[PDB]
């Protein structure tokens, strides 16, 4: 816990070099402000030199639960020799928990709202914009799918 | 002359928002009202004086032609 309480402060000053996951970072810090979304994954170098065992045995405890897991595979095997393989091995898990324990979700809304990290010093500029999504559920997902693509993507290599 | 070579910036970060995620005369008779007193009193003494003495020279000015007019004794 230690050695990657280090290792975790490494990568931080790594991610300031991969430019672009630091415009998403600030992306969803702002139009998503006050709610949990806007955090962070690795979280502030802050919290990573404060955060104890409890805390991860206490997050361990609540979200590795049954209902809210997944087992998937595919490839070369048949469903039923993997059915008694988690009947086996995952029968144990803990399907339930204290009434009260496991939240469901807060509606995050959507702010509209600019952040600029202003540093003229640097070679480019890397920058983003979007609005609120839908979501998952809703089916004009299939529609904006679309629309992206008729917008599309270039970078300085194609030979169109 | 336009943005883009204008001067350099290092290492400084901006917040902005919406209009529109926000009401536009926010704490107007709050915090503004004390903002006014603040801004009246380190102005008030090195703005006034002068018009001061001038409504004294308004003053003076006209009382001492008025009695001009006036006949004297004689």
């Amino acid at each position: 816990i230690e050695k990657e309480r280090d290792v975790i402060l490494q990568e931080l000053q790594e991610n300031d070099t991969s430019m672009r996951d630091v415009v998403f970072n600030y992306l969803h810090a702002t139009a998503f402000q006050g709610t949990p979304l806007a955090q962070s994954v690795e979280g502030p170098s802050e919290n990573v030199r404060k955060l104890s065992r409890a805390d991860l045995t206490e997050y361990l405890s609540r979200h590795y639960k049954a209902p809210r897991m997944v087992l998937a595979a595919a490839g070369g095997l048949e469903h039923r020799q993997l059915l008694d393989l988690a009947q086996k091995h995952f029968s144990g898990l803990s399907g339930t928990y204290d009434e009260d324990a496991v939240p469901t979700l807060s509606p995050c809304r959507f702010t509209g709202s600019q952040i600029c990290h202003r540093e003229d010093g640097l070679p480019l500029a890397h920058v983003a914009i979007a609005v609120e999504g839908p979501g998952w559920a809703h089916p004009d997902n299939v529609a904006l799918q679309v629309a992206n693509a008729i917008i599309g993507h270039y970078d300085c290599t194609y030979g169109g | 002359r336009q943005f883009g070579h204008l001067t350099r910036v290092r290492h400084v970060i901006t917040y902005s928002l919406s209009p529109f995620e926000q009401r536009a005369f926010p704490h107007y008779f709050s915090k503004g009202i004390p903002n006014v007193l603040r801004r009246t009193r380190a102005c008030i003494l090195r703005v006034a004086p002068p018009f001061v003495a001038f409504y004294l020279v308004y003053t003076w000015g006209t009382q001492e032609f008025e009695k001009s007019k006036r006949k004297n004794p004689a």
